[PDB]
């Protein structure tokens, strides 16, 4: 459920970006909509702090869940460290989108 | 290197018939000449037919067809917590024991 | 309608990392051309921006401040 | 694609389309505007050092050692045009594009619905009939006996012809149709 | 210096590779200038062919007709029986049906055993 | 509204936009910093975790060796 | 994970419990007198309340309580803190009691090892 | 959606990047200057000027066809005629 | 009768409405887009009913309302699970597209 | 080619979800979740492997 | 039997009497008429069949088979009226003919009571089929097709007829009901196991089996569109009625002899599959798909359940229908381009939106989509296999993903992508055609609501 919300949100964002920038689908073309585009930007920002779980937003009480979970149960232990690096990775890829989308100076056509 | 004279005049030439031809693609002004043949009473006319008939049917068809034959539709039995009342035969289902409380 | 492109005189690499970049030619010996066909993107509204720590704390200075109030009608409220 | 190909690419051909791509992908590598002006002068100042080479096997043998190069430092997945093949826009409103023989196969009442644009098609149908004799003339008229050595195709001559094989590149279907 | 690139059937060696582009004889040109004229001579009759007015139909592809021909009614007669082929189809028609139905066998007469020995769980399996 | 494009300079914005993308950016760290106050031990825990170290031979039921 | 997981592998699993085997000696093997656990929530009373078998632990009481309170005040559900509590109270000393037993059997294995080990010394000697 | 374009924007624009090129003086251009003879460019220049028009107009002008673009007339042409722009 | 299965089997019906409507002239016009996003935001507030039904008490069900086919000793029929898995997806994923539709309102206008 | 793509990688899906489907009508002579459930006390590994690749 | 039977010899009559501008208009009508009479058979019971008479009778089994050949004659005659416009009045006659004695042969054949005037009627029905192919075809290979068909189907029966004289000699009857009272066990030595091959062989050869196909291919290529429709829905029907009327008294040798026929079935549906992936011809790709049909349901007759004989019985009509659906498509693409090539006319979907629309329904409907009729039988079968075995699984489920994968290719090729641009003759699609393929759907989707009505006697 929490997914479902907060990933709908975030392609609804790209799709808002992608046709203010005609159809451009790369983030090396991006640029500047932090100022830009202020609402996209903002619902972009909330949608990533919930995916990587914020500590009081709506991925938090299943993320967090999850985590503790994995850790306190009988499992793998290759298993639970892919999935300690796979949340890393996850910060680091909304990361990576919000830097390479909404920080810096515009690459778009003028 | 660069348009030999003969491309460079028949690339002139094309863009012209080609310019031509869309500008014949424009349209009139009475070109689609077609054969001769509030927002909440919109909400209410939408909401009535859409939910209210819909909903009827589906009553009817549960109530009366569906609830004719067992175990057609069955519901989970409520869940009884001690200290309840039973509605259907008056009873009281009793207090759990006295519990060794903890600070 | 029928907008106006902006003057072309305007556009100047000074302030702007293309200066330092040309600097760099220059010192290297070299010159880049194209300076102020991408110096449009380093002015304008968009010479300052922010950075990744700051766009997440957006709404922190009002979010804080209404905490704060809530707060305090919150303990008013238990008090009396 | 609307320059008929050659027979080969030039050694400046060649070299030129090289740097071009190299360009593009350095562009993809370098996100940054400043970064990839910086290094794009860096490559030019490079192409201007090879420049000048008087012995042609040498400038063959630097291509093909630049060539190598790039392939090893391609970027795996580099910057595409959305409408370029590529591009993730690219071929999405074909299945948009009707042509005008579907147009005349309409009903009379279709027809009758849009009477001026027809009467203009009809001026096109019959300019195009008063052309077709003249123009494949033309075409056998100017071509050596052996045969088209070439995919190029020759202009109007005369005041009142048209250049040969026009129709459909004329009447192509637009670039966003619908 | 850089690495090699080992091109393989399913990743082809690029052009911009190949060591024969780069040795380019006379006879090369005079080659291409050849396959050059043989497709402008192919794309001169399908364009008059495809710009005739008068043309309502379908232009017939001497080329797809022979593919099509090749790819159905050719392939027979052209059939020799070679040890290679023997060896083939006897391979692919004959050697999947005789594994599979050993495998099946084998299957089944576990089952069979196990049935006859009475150890085999098969309640409530009533729909066969 | 109508918004007219723009050639190499910032794009128009509308203040509805503007104070709604503040609204909502306010609104979340509003929501997180009020949940952080009150119920804190979603985050920081609630229970004490207790070092199995400090427990007593006589409360485990642990013999003396020698005995 | 944890310093146990550390000594168990790369160390002596002979002085580390086993959580398949857990506990290899008597209940009463160094308890004199050990009462046995108290449940408070009847075998009928869960099955009414119709809770999951995973929660009919001994905390059940607690989460009957809960839910009970959490039915009847059901637009406001934040009113069912202090219930909340109580079971996550009971269900912490369950859990430190466990640890109590991890613990135990770990320090008795220890000391069998070290009986053991001195028994062989007087035999040897 | 987006504004159609026109044969004055499609100038206007094409005219713009060459005059932020620095190595054409804006003085002495024009729409009928050609790079090589009248301007003093080279081949790699010609590729570049191609490669900022691609980057102006954001499609791709395929390199058997850009080594063509001498002129930039030529290129509104190409542009428009690409583009469908007629007016 | 309970209002379960009634509000239940009418969410999943007025979802499939405005299909029986695509052969009309709603469906020939440019009001079906909006037609259909009204459809499902009805939809999405009819399901949140029951949704507030099993907060309560904790109501489930199962519908085996028509009967397919009886192949010998096996009965297949046309029967719906309404458990909490249901009757808490079907909300969030109304939800999810009301304003997934309404997007697409907006972004596939041409 | 995304289609098909898609259509292939959910068709063995479908070849896992047809075999536990088939399993589980064979030893609990019924298709839904109440005899399934009342029938498998300790469900075997063909049926949750099938259902594990369908999924 | 006779209100069904008699019908159809009185529209020989009409048929040549008819004016020569109403001939399509009146064996339409009167084609239609004796279907619907024809579907009162589907009232059957739940003990025993309907025995008419001492020489026709109706069963569970019969009655769909006999309802399809009905309705599937109008369709013929549509397709037929479609491609025959230019041909003289008697040679329309003499087609309309045709048509009419092949559907009088299959109904006497669904409905003989007796083995023996079950086989003289099964093989009657091979002359309409090969005059029709041999004379209407329209390239040079239909001769060498109607030879390979009927010298394929010829050299299968010949041992039958042996057979069944020989059954008829030991046992003193060959009427159903008989054979099926006063059955007994068929002993293992060589004798039975050649009867027991004579018979199936057969039907095999019918079906058509695996290594015995190559007739399929050729006759239905080569065929006219009605030929094409007729052998694929019906003709191909033939096999598994008659396996399922054989095997009463071939038990328990079927528990024994079945095993290499098995394996052939299912490798050959695979074989089969894979080479629909890579089929540059729209008709051969349809023939090798009922090809993997036809096999599935030799494996449900071979394996021999009762979960199995029902869907066969589904699989059977619902391949019929899709069949039918599937040539009368390909027959319009080449009524406009006068070429079978798959890949010479694309873009159909641009071109012509309902017929892309009628595509995509029938091959949804040809991949196991369900809740369709086709999927009920495949899964049906399926299980019968797994309950036969634990690996049949794996076969079932490679042969449905070549399946899902070849049909949605030719969906894909045929109608996606861009237009053929030399090829302008494709006019917008005829009200005879659209109602065709509406005919032909609709009945799908019924029988997908009404599913116990084609389940068999099993049901
Ligand atoms: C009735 C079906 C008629 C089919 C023949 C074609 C008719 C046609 O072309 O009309 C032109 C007419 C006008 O269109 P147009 O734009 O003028 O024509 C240009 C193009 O052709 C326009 O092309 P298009 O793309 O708009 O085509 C519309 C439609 C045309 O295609 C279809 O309609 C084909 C649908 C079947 C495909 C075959 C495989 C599955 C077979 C299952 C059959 C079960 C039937 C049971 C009842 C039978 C009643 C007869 O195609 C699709 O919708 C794409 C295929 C989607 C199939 C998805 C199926 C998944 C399973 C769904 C549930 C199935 C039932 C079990 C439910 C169990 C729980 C209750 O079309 C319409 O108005 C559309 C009506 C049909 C839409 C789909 C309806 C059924 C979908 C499945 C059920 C969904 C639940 C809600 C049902 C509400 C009732
Ligand atoms: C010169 C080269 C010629 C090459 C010809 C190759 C032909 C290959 C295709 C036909 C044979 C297929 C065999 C598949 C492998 C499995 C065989 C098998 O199950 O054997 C054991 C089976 C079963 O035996 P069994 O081993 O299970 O028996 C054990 C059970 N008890 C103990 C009770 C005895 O043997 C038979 O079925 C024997 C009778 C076979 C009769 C002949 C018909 C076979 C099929 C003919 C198809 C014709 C069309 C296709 C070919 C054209
Ligand atoms: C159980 C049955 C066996 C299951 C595995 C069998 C695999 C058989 C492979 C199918 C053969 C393909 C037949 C024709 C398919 C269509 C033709 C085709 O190749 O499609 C091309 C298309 C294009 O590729 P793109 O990456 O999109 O590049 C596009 C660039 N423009 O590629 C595809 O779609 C093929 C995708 C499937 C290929 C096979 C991969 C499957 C192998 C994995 C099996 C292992 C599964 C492990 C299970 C783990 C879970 C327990
Ligand atoms: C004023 C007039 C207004 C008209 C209002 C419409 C009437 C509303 C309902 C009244 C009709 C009552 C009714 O529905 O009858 C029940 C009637 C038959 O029930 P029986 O058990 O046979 O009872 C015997 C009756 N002689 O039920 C139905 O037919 C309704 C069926 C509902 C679902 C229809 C099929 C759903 C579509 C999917 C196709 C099949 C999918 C396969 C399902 C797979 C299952 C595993
Ligand atoms: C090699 C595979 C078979 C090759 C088929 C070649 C066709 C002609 C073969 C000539 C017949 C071969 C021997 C068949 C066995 C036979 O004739 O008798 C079978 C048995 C014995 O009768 P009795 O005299 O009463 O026995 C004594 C009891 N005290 O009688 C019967 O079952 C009658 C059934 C007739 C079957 C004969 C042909 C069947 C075998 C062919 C296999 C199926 C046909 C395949 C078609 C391909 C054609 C090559
Ligand atoms: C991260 C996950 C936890 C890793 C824990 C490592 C523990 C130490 C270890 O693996 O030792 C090597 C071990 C040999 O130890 P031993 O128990 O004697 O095995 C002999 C087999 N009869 O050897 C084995 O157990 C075999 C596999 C060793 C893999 C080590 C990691 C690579
Ligand atoms: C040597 C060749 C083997 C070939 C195998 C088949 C390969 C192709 C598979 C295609 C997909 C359809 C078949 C899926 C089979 C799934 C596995 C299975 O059912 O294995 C049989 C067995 C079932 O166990 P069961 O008998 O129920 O319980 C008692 C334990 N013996 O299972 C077990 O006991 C478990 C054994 C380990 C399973 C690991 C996971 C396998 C996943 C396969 C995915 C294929 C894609
Ligand atoms: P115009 O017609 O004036 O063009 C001048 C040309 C180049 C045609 C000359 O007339 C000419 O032919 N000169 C001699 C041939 C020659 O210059 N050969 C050498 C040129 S290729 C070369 O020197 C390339 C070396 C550097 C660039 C290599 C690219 C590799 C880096 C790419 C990395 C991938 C990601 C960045």
């Amino acid at each position: 459920c929490m997914h479902a919300f907060f990933k709908a949100m975030l392609f609804m964002c790209s799709g808002s970006i992608i046709h203010s920038l005609n159809d451009e689908q790369d983030i090396r073309k991006m640029g500047g909509l932090y100022k830009a585009m202020p609402f996209t930007t903002t619902a972009l920002i909330i949608g990533s702090l919930a995916l990587t779980g914020m500590p009081y937003l709506t991925g938090f009480y299943s993320k967090d869940l999850i985590i503790e979970a994995v850790n306190m149960s009988y499992t793998n232990a290759w298993a639970l460290l892919m999935t300690l690096i796979a949340t890393s990775l996850t910060a680091a890829y909304s990361t990576r989108i919000i830097f390479f989308a909404f920080l810096g100076k515009p690459r778009f056509p003028p | 290197s660069g348009y030999t004279p003969d491309e460079k005049l028949r690339l002139q030439q094309l863009r012209e018939l080609r310019r031509r031809w869309l500008k014949d693609q424009e349209l009139s002004p009475r070109e689609p000449v077609l054969p001769p043949r509030y927002k909440t009473y919109r909400h209410s006319i939408f909401a009535v037919t859409h939910v209210l008939i819909p909903v009827w049917i589906i009553h009817y068809y549960l109530k009366y067809h569906v609830t004719a034959k067992p175990y057609t539709v069955v519901e989970r039995k409520p869940r009884i917590f001690p200290g309840d009342t039973i509605l259907e035969t008056g009873e009281v289902i009793p207090l759990m024991k006295e519990f060794p409380d903890q600070h | 309608s029928k907008m106006e492109l902006p003057d072309y005189k305007q556009w100047k690499i000074e302030g702007t990392p293309l200066e330092t970049v040309q600097e760099k030619l220059a010192a290297r010996g070299l010159r880049d051309p194209w300076g102020r066909n991408e110096a449009w993107r380093y002015s304008g509204g968009f010479a300052n921006n922010v950075s990744f720590v700051g766009a997440l704390l957006k709404g922190f200075k009002w979010g804080f401040a209404a905490f704060v109030v809530a707060v305090g009608a919150e303990y008013y409220l238990e008090s009396q | 694609a609307f320059s008929a190909p050659a027979a080969y690419l030039t050694h400046q051909q060649k070299v030129l389309r090289l740097y071009k791509r190299a360009l593009r992908h350095l562009e993809s590598w370098c996100v940054h505007r400043d970064k990839y002006r910086y290094f794009a002068c860096l490559m030019r100042a490079r192409f201007d050092e090879h420049k000048n080479e008087k012995d042609m096997v040498k400038a063959t043998q630097l291509l093909r050692q630049a060539e190598e190069e790039f392939w090893y430092g391609q970027h795996p997945q580099p910057y595409i045009f959305p409408e370029s093949p590529g591009g993730t826009s690219y071929e999405r409103y074909e299945c948009y594009k009707v042509p005008e023989w579907c147009l005349d196969d309409w009903h009379p009442s279709e027809k009758a619905m849009y009477p001026d644009y027809f009467a203009k098609r009809e001026q096109w149908k019959r300019l195009r009939r008063e052309s077709w004799e003249r123009e494949v003339k033309q075409l056998q008229e100017e071509t050596p006996p052996g045969g088209p050595r070439t995919e190029a195709l020759p202009p109007a001559r005369k005041e009142g012809d048209l250049p040969p094989l026009w129709w459909h590149i004329v009447t192509r279907p637009r670039e966003r149709p619908m | 210096s850089f690495p090699k690139y080992k091109p393989s059937r399913l990743a082809t060696l690029p052009a911009t590779l190949d060591p024969a582009e780069y040795d380019i004889s006379p006879e090369t040109r005079k080659a291409q200038a050849e396959r050059l004229a043989i497709r402008s001579r192919l794309k001169r009759e399908y364009l008059l062919q495809y710009n005739d007015p008068n043309r309502l139909g379908v232009i017939e592809d001497p080329a797809l007709i022979r593919w099509t021909y090749a790819r159905s009614a050719n392939i027979y007669p052209n059939f020799r029986p070679t040890p290679k082929t023997s060896l083939l189809g006897a391979l692919f028609g004959i050697g999947p049906l005789f594994f599979w139905y050993y495998v099946f066998k084998t299957d089944r007469d576990k089952k069979e055993k196990l049935i006859q020995e009475g150890k085999l769980d098969q309640t409530f399996n009533i729909s066969y | 509204v109508h918004i007219e494009p723009r050639y190499r300079q910032f794009p128009q914005l509308t203040r509805s936009q503007l104070i709604q993308a503040e609204f909502f950016s306010a609104t979340m760290w509003f929501w997180i910093l009020w949940r952080f106050w009150h119920d804190s031990d979603a985050v920081l825990g609630h229970f004490p975790y207790p070092d199995p170290s400090q427990w007593t031979d006589e409360e485990l039921g642990i013999l003396p060796d020698d005995e | 994970m944890g310093a146990h997981l550390a000594r168990r592998y790369l160390g002596d699993a002979s002085k580390e419990p086993d959580p398949l085997r857990m506990p290899t000696f008597p209940p009463d093997y160094g308890f004199p007198e050990r009462k046995e656990r108290e449940m408070v929530a009847t075998q009928q009373e869960m099955n009414d309340a119709q809770l999951m078998l995973q929660q009919r632990d001994y905390c059940a009481h607690y989460l009957i309580q809960l839910l009970k309170c959490k039915r009847d005040s059901f637009p406001n559900f934040l009113a069912c803190k202090h219930e909340q509590h109580d079971w996550d109270y009971c269900e912490h000393l369950d859990y430190v009691k466990r640890m109590k037993e991890f613990e135990r059997e770990r320090r008795l294995l220890q000391r069998k090892k070290r009986r053991e080990q001195r028994e062989a010394e007087m035999a040897r000697g | 959606d987006a504004p159609p374009l026109t044969l004055e924007a499609i100038k206007d624009r094409v005219l713009y990047v060459l005059k932020l090129y620095d190595k054409i003086d804006p003085e002495k251009l024009s729409v009928n200057s050609h790079f090589m003879k009248d301007l003093g460019l080279d081949s790699l220049d010609q590729v570049e000027i191609i490669m900022a028009m691609e980057d102006e107009f954001g499609f791709e002008i395929p390199d058997i066809d850009a080594e063509k673009l001498m002129c930039p007339q030529e290129i509104v042409d190409y542009i428009a005629d690409k583009k469908d722009v007629y007016e | 009768m309970n209002p379960f299965a009634s509000l239940t089997l009418t969410t999943l019906t007025i979802l499939t409405i405005p299909i029986m409507m695509s052969n009309s002239n709603i469906y020939k016009t440019n009001l079906y887009p909006n037609y259909v996003k009204t459809t499902v935001s009805y939809a999405f507030t009819l399901s949140l009913v029951p949704l507030l039904m099993f907060m309560h008490t904790g109501q489930e069900m199962i519908i085996s309302n028509w009967h397919w086919m009886t192949l010998q000793t096996v009965e297949l029929s046309l029967s719906f699970k309404m458990d909490y898995f249901s009757v808490m997806f079907i909300p969030v994923a109304l939800f999810v597209t009301w304003s997934i539709m309404e997007f697409s309102m907006w972004y596939m206008h041409s | 080619t995304a289609a098909l793509q898609a259509i292939l990688y959910n068709r063995i899906g479908d070849i896992g979800f047809v075999l536990s489907m088939a399993w589980f009508l064979t030893h609990s002579n019924a298709w839904d979740l109440q005899q399934i459930f009342m029938l498998n006390n300790e469900c075997p590994n063909m049926p949750l492997i099938g259902l594990l690749l369908a999924a | 039997m006779l209100k069904i039977i008699i019908p159809t010899t009185m529209l020989l009559p009409m048929t040549w009497m008819s004016k020569h501008n109403m001939i399509w208009i009146n064996a339409t009508v009167h084609s239609l008429l004796i279907s619907l009479i024809s579907l009162s058979l589907l009232n059957q019971l739940g003990e025993n069949s309907l025995n008419f008479s001492l020489t026709f009778f109706s069963d569970s089994l019969s009655a769909p088979l006999l309802v399809l050949t009905t309705w599937l004659l109008p369709l013929m005659l549509m397709a037929s009226q479609s491609h025959l416009s230019k041909e003289t009045t008697t040679r329309k006659k003499l087609y309309i003919t045709m048509l009419i004695l092949l559907q009088l042969f299959l109904i006497m054949t669904f409905t003989a009571t007796e083995l023996i005037l079950f086989y003289i009627l099964f093989e009657a029905t091979l002359v309409p089929t090969l005059i029709i192919i041999t004379r209407w075809g329209n390239q040079t290979e239909r001769l060498n097709a109607g030879l390979y068909f009927l010298f394929y189907t010829l050299a299968g029966s010949l041992p039958l007829l042996v057979a069944l004289v020989y059954i008829q000699n030991t046992t003193g009857s060959l009427n159903f009901l008989i054979i099926h009272y006063w059955s007994h066990p068929l002993s293992n030595s060589w004798s039975n196991i050649f009867m027991w091959l004579a018979c199936i062989m057969a039907f095999m050869v019918k079906m058509p089996l695996y290594g015995l196909h190559l007739w399929l291919p050729k006759a239905h290529v080569e065929a006219p569109i009605a030929g094409s429709m007729v052998l694929a829905a019906v003709l191909l029907k033939l096999g598994g009625y008659g396996m399922m009327r054989i095997t009463t008294i071939l038990n328990p040798l079927t528990n024994y002899m079945a095993y290499p026929f098995l394996m052939l079935s299912m490798w050959g549906m695979i074989m089969t599959s894979s080479i629909c992936l890579r089929q540059t011809d729209l008709k051969s790709l349809i023939a090798y798909s009922s090809v993997s049909h036809m096999a599935l349901v030799i494996v449900a007759i071979m394996i021999q359940t009762p979960w199995s004989f029902m869907g066969a019985t589904a699989l059977m009509i619902a391949h019929g229908l899709t069949s039918s659906m599937l040539f009368c498509l390909a027959n319009t693409n080449y009524e406009r381009v006068h070429s079978r090539t798959m890949i010479l006319a694309r873009g159909l979907q641009t071109l012509l939106p309902l017929m892309a629309t009628w595509w995509l329904v029938a091959s949804l409907t040809n991949l196991a989509l369900p809740p369709s009729i086709n999927l009920i039988g495949e899964l049906f079968i399926i299980t019968a296999s797994f309950s036969w075995s634990n690996i049949t699984i794996i076969l079932m489920g490679m042969n449905m993903m070549i399946t899902a994968l070849y049909s949605l290719y030719m969906l894909i090729t045929t109608q996606r992508g861009k237009y053929t641009h030399h090829i302008n003759n494709i006019k917008p699609s005829f009200t005879r055609e659209n109602a065709l393929m509406a005919l032909h759907i609709l009945p799908l989707l019924l029988l997908t609501l009404n599913p116990k009505m084609i389940l068999g006697p099993l049901y």
